[PDB]
């Protein structure tokens, strides 16, 4: 039953089809942002392409949260499939991915544009677009409790933030890590191990503290 | 007069179905011959050689992609003041042609700075200032897909319309002189040689008229959208077969 | 009249033949998208008013059936 | 004995004591109605009955063991309509019922829906439904489900009468066959006073 | 019954995830796979492990190229030359194309094979676009044995 | 009845005051963000430090700009106060003045710790200050019909992002060059001049356009 | 003539017609009800009538004049009271009534929010109070307004009946002298038939 | 026992009554004899001068901010396994102790860091590391007060807690490679010179005291809070005269 | 046993005084913030259930004045 879940996210996501797309437009004007401040200089942007990437990254994937979660307390939907007979770990784990599936394989796709934007060769491509493969589901999995927690709120934009940012720290100095080392063209297969044992601990971790959160939020 | 009987939704659906084949036929003639004039049959650029053809496939894409915004301003005008709902209709029906416009410019604007300036993308004033107008349109036409009334939608898209329309001028500027700080730029999208100027033209007003085609035929697409239950759809849909 | 005095020296215009004929491909595409779009879009509509009003007959078919 | 027993539940919600002490059991086939007074409260009871809310103090029980233990077990047997109907505005009625179990096939598919009196609607958007038409969906789930437990938050809101009574006879069809449902209502409901049992959370 | 069905079956993906992301962690922490030396830890052992480097494995070396050790033989793309730390000294064969990078007085690094008497058959010379950079541990080792000049780490055989 | 309305707008935001540092926290947090990506590095810091400052400001405002507008909806406060014998333009302008007074007044004080940690002299904290100070309000008046329109969506946290920053692009590339002007030590009075005439333009244009903005978003 | 008159009023809320071609005119001194059939619809027709929401076409007029340009006067002559009751839950119950014109001083205070059942309940503040004692306050706005024109949509939800009791001997006294209320209400109201006058939405 | 009689709300409201005043008054003993131990009567170090004094103010301003969050992690587990809710409220008692050691602890480094680095803030690991801490404490703040039940707070707030705890050790030492690279540091917090070590020990032992003095009282103030009503406190406060 | 020989020169901890002085004022104003918070919200709390008391006091009045 956890792939009807999964199935049916998919389906509502793309129903209107549109709005998966505003997560891209909004990392498409952080990444506008920075070289209207600094300046159309090419050695700067080169050197400094991995903030504007993954702040732009970070952004992008938790203004995306709201729909994780947010959708479903005013329709009913968020206490069915905490009835549903499985445990509710599997129903979080069943939207994270349908979410990443609808959040992050956009920005999976997009990455050979800002690819060409910024002014990476092929192997810092390369290098960006496995790190965002592993690191979009670990925003995924590190917004989970904190979309979880603030869904009853009224105002949950900027606090969500707040909670998710530190969360997601570690990903940042090892994403950004491994594109200076790409950038010198050093073999960046540690760095991808770090981020692949994130994303399985996260993975494994998440669901079952985001778990009780919903159902903390709900009563 | 008749412009007071250019209201009813089901008039304007016959008057943009008898203008679309026409003018769609008259735009292709245009552009074809524009483009057949200007791709071949035309000099090149001394510095560019043989690239400069693109100045073709960019500067309809620019102008127009300006143009739209600002004629979509006056639809968003009817929108506001007289309260006219098809004009509100008029701005969701320009949008995605707009955006498109706006998007092939980048894209012929990168193609060309590429053999200059080595890389695809290099933040010129121009390419910035379209990429700003890409938002914008993408602002509009999301806007325009959030809500769920379509009638508040278009008095919507036609308020951000206006937004745009008033900060545009300051976004333009602001941008050049940002150019103007930093470094330089080539003259690339209106310095161009005699006898290669007819084409240009030409195929300005090609797409002047491919832009309304487009816009008179997703106005019928949204005005059969809205108008999904009053009998006028129902005659036509029984006129059908 | 032609500039191009070989017909297969003019698909390689001077070299920079990549970029150009890139663009044309890449302005080609996303008008041809918009106009099938929009051709489907209304067919679309069209379509559907049509299931819609079967349906609105087939209620039409359940009042005379509650009538009789 | 009977499966659902609440033991001493005690809530505040916003510190504010909306019952206390209140413990009842239901033996298999009854038709408990709440009949308290305050609109809000009642429905906290009900949720406290389905374990969307832990107690406050004291426990529900479902067939002898508390309900943080058999959950995957409580939640086979279980369906809980709210006030908000449970479904998704964005998809069609036939695939929002099609998510909860069965339907598909004619034997539970195209019947049940047109039993809650969406017969001819089965295909459109729910957003383009009227209030009334969205609850039937969660409505018709009825029909199809297999829980022995129902709980129902309004279940008649924005419902024509021809549709009460045919609820009420597919409920206590329910009720037949050892089927417990757990409901509150606003309106006078034309049931005879010798089957129902009402349960009030008096203050 | 079900529950523990299901509790197993979610436990058993419990430890699948720890174990993988015990495996990757423990991965990553090999896969630093520091062959990377300075040549005075060729000479005399790395700083904190005293590990010797052994005949013929293969082995990566940070140093400074020195001025006037690079003779290139005029029939070949064969390259000799002498890469230091401000510890040792070691010498480099290298049969291939040099990056244009390659300058004397300038930092590369050497992937190769370690023969006898300290010397490296390079199969990878990577020479760095930045002419004055100096890798972390060779700057470490010329931060603390002092900037003594590349004339006193020419090994006077050389 | 300008004033009552300002002076309720501020005792209902300093009734729980814990909610006013939030975006405040979240613009440390995007300070936090960029130093650990580029680098600890004290020249490159200190040349980007307008890109991050006003990024992170941008991105403060556009977050804490959710309680100009969201909670008034659901209390049904808004519409009585379109039904103040009052031009609803006023009523918008005071709204946006308080929110300054809420949002942008905790930037201005923040403004020494985050010119402390980004190595900025006594000079370009006065300039970061002077055009945080000529910047912000302008911020709360582009953000009006954002959050204007966006009341009323579920969905309304990147739709909002989409259709503010861009308006916010000429602030951004004025501040950035005054902050560039005033980094090599060069006076600064155009600048500011330019700073002040879009406030001026925008705080003379935004309510007559936000009125009407907030007439749609609810009927 | 009378001041608030409705020409063609037709609303289309997502495409359905709740209602097309109303048009009544009210004189001074009348308590007019509107009757409804549906939940919603008569709300909008409320929300229509005090120009929150524009008739999509037709009009509104106010003492002859359309409401897109004489806003000033209207507004300063009337008062609405929603489904919610237009007060902030972060102020205290006598700050919230301030805000609302005259207050203050006791001859406006402090009696108001007595005759709607909130005596004692003053300063305490408004998250703290029942759902009921949270519309009293805007329910206590009536006895120190000014406004001739008063629109209600539900005001007696959730207060008892001598709180009712008090809301109507108010009302009739308004009704008393030049002044139209428009109200909307569920419970059927204890005052007799020949005062009122009923304007049904039919469909 | 009377363990179990700990989490009936007056009877803890009295063992925190009678726990705040002696434990008070040893915290402000040891605290203050710690100090003056170490800030006179005692060497300072040979390198650094008599800049060393201050790490008294940072340490146990240090190790205890994570400390107390490690406490805080405790309290958040009982919260979620045994549901006592007193726990829950120790959480949202002890989250602005820590982050005001924190702070003390983060801006106390900078005042070390200027007379060495020359700029208040060189983006070392330690204050780095400080400085999430501190933000993790402030989520742990803000979720305890945008929600408006306080039984709910407290439970949200364990929830992240326990997070923020799980993931605390990964940013720690993600922070400590992110200056293995990025040049390197020196030893600073814990190289102490003999003799100058009693002081500091007793300083954090001065410390602990006072974060449990503090918490002690927080909690009463919270249980004041939460237990508005019932006639516990109204026996307590008709006592009060 | 005092490291400083001179009071005075305590008071200038061998030129590194303005950084270690600002830090001492530093540390002692936010936790002084913390008790005076700490004692302040008791006494508050305390005097609000005050508040309450009496008015439930003047409740109780009144629901005599009716029984009477």
């Amino acid at each position: 039953m956890f792939w009807r879940i999964f199935r049916l996210e998919l389906r509502v996501a793309f129903r209107h089809s549109a709005e998966i797309a505003n997560p891209l437009w909004f990392f498409l004007i952080v990444i506008t942002l920075f070289p209207l401040s600094i300046g159309p200089e090419p050695q700067l942007l080169a050197r400094i392409a991995p903030g504007i990437i993954w702040v732009a990254a970070l952004l992008s994937s938790l203004l995306a949260l709201e729909r994780l979660f947010r959708d479903d307390l005013q329709d009913g939907s968020l206490e069915q499939l905490m009835l549903l007979p499985l445990p509710l770990p599997a129903v979080v784990l069943a939207k994270v991915m349908a979410h990443w599936m609808v959040t992050g394989l956009p920005l999976l796709i997009l990455s050979p544009l800002v690819a060409m934007l910024l002014g990476m060769d092929v192997y810092g491509w390369q290098v960006m677009a496995l790190t965002l493969l592993l690191g979009t589901p670990t925003l995924g999995f590190l917004g989970a409790p904190g979309v979880a927690l603030t869904v009853g709120l009224k105002r949950g934009g900027v606090l969500l933030s707040i909670l998710v940012l530190p969360l997601t720290i570690p990903l940042l100095i090892f994403a950004t890590a491994a594109m200076d080392a790409a950038s010198m063209h050093l073999p960046v297969d540690g760095y991808l191990a770090i981020l692949g044992a994130l994303l399985a601990g996260t993975a494994t971790l998440s669901p079952f503290a985001t778990a009780a959160a919903l159902r903390i939020s709900i009563q | 007069k008749t412009l007071h009987q250019l209201a009813i939704p089901p008039r304007l659906y016959q008057i943009c179905g008898w203008f679309i084949p026409w003018l769609a036929i008259a735009s292709v003639v245009v552009l074809t011959v524009g483009w057949i004039w200007g791709f071949g049959f035309a000099p090149a650029d001394y510095q560019q050689g043989n690239s400069y053809r693109i100045i073709y496939l960019h500067v309809p894409a620019a102008i127009w992609s300006m143009g739209i915004y600002a004629s979509m301003a006056v639809a968003a005008f009817i929108g506001l003041v007289w309260q006219m709902k098809m004009a509100n209709l008029a701005v969701a029906a320009m949008a995605p042609i707009g955006a498109v416009f706006t998007f092939i410019a980048l894209v012929t604007g990168s193609a060309w700075g590429k053999p200059m300036w080595g890389t695809w993308w290099v933040w010129d004033a121009r390419l910035t200032s379209e990429l700003v107008l890409l938002f914008l349109y993408v602002g509009v036409i999301a806007l325009w897909h959030a809500f769920d009334d379509r009638r508040l939608a278009g008095r919507a898209a036609g308020i951000l319309v206006l937004i745009g329309v008033v900060n545009l001028p300051i976004i333009h500027y602001s941008v050049e002189w940002w150019n103007t700080l930093h470094q330089g730029s080539t003259r690339m999208q209106q310095s161009i040689d005699p006898a290669m100027r007819s084409p240009l033209r030409w195929s300005i007003f090609g797409f002047l008229l491919l832009s309304a085609t487009l816009t008179l035929m997703r106005m019928r697409n949204l005005i059969l959208l809205m108008e999904k239950r009053r009998p006028w759809v129902s005659e036509l849909i029984l006129k059908r077969g | 009249t032609p500039a191009f005095a070989s017909w297969n020296e003019f698909f390689a215009m001077g070299g920079y033949a990549f970029f150009v004929w890139l663009a044309v491909v890449m302005t080609v595409i996303p008008l041809v998208v918009l106009v099938v779009h929009s051709v489907m879009q209304h067919r679309a509509i069209l379509r559907g008013v049509a299931q819609q009003r079967a349906r609105e007959a087939r209620l039409r078919a359940a009042q005379q059936q509650e009538a009789a | 004995m009977g499966m659902l027993e609440a033991r001493e539940l005690l809530c505040e919600r916003d510190e504010r004591t909306l019952f206390s002490g209140l413990s009842f059991t239901l033996n298999a086939g009854e038709w408990v109605q709440i009949t308290g007074s305050n609109g809000a409260g009642k429905t906290t009871l009900l949720r406290l009955l389905t374990g969307l809310s832990r107690p406050d103090a004291g426990e529900v029980l479902w067939q002898g063991q508390p309900l943080h233990q058999v959950r995957d077990s409580y939640h086979q047997n279980l369906l809980w309509i709210g006030h908000q109907p449970g479904i998704k505005t964005r998809l069609t009625a036939l695939e929002n019922l099609h998510f909860y179990h069965r339907d598909g096939d004619t034997a539970q598919c195209l019947e049940a829906l047109a039993q809650a009196g969406l017969a001819g609607f089965e295909d459109i958007p729910v957003n383009q439904l009227s209030a009334g038409q969205q609850r039937r969906v969660a409505l018709a789930r009825l029909w199809l489900t297999r829980a022995t437990l129902w709980i129902l938050d309004e279940p008649f809101t924005a419902i024509d009468v021809n549709g009460v009574d045919r609820l009420t006879q597919r409920m206590a069809q329910h009720t037949e066959q050892g089927g417990i449902v757990i409901l509150t209502t606003h309106q006078p409901l034309n049931v005879a006073e010798s089957k129902i049992r009402r349960i009030s959370l008096t203050q | 019954n079900i529950r523990r069905k299901n509790r197993l079956w979610i436990a058993c993906a419990v430890l699948a995830g720890l174990a993988l992301t015990i495996g990757l962690v423990l991965y990553a922490l090999r896969s630093n796979i520091d062959l990377f030396y300075t040549p005075g830890e060729i000479l005399y052992g790395k700083r904190e492990t005293q590990q010797m480097p052994e005949v013929g494995q293969r082995l990566r070396v940070g140093g400074m190229v020195m001025p006037g050790s690079v003779q290139r033989d005029p029939n070949s793309l064969k390259v000799t030359f002498t890469i230091y730390d401000a510890e040792g000294s070691v010498d480099v064969s290298y049969e291939g194309i040099l990056p244009d990078l390659f300058r004397e007085g300038q930092g590369v690094v050497v992937q190769g094979e370690l023969e006898k008497g300290n010397h490296i058959l390079a199969k990878e010379v990577l020479a760095k676009h930045d002419e004055n950079y100096t890798p972390p541990e060779v700057e470490k080792a010329m931060e603390a044995n002092h900037r003594r000049p590349a004339s006193v780490y020419k090994d006077p055989a050389s």
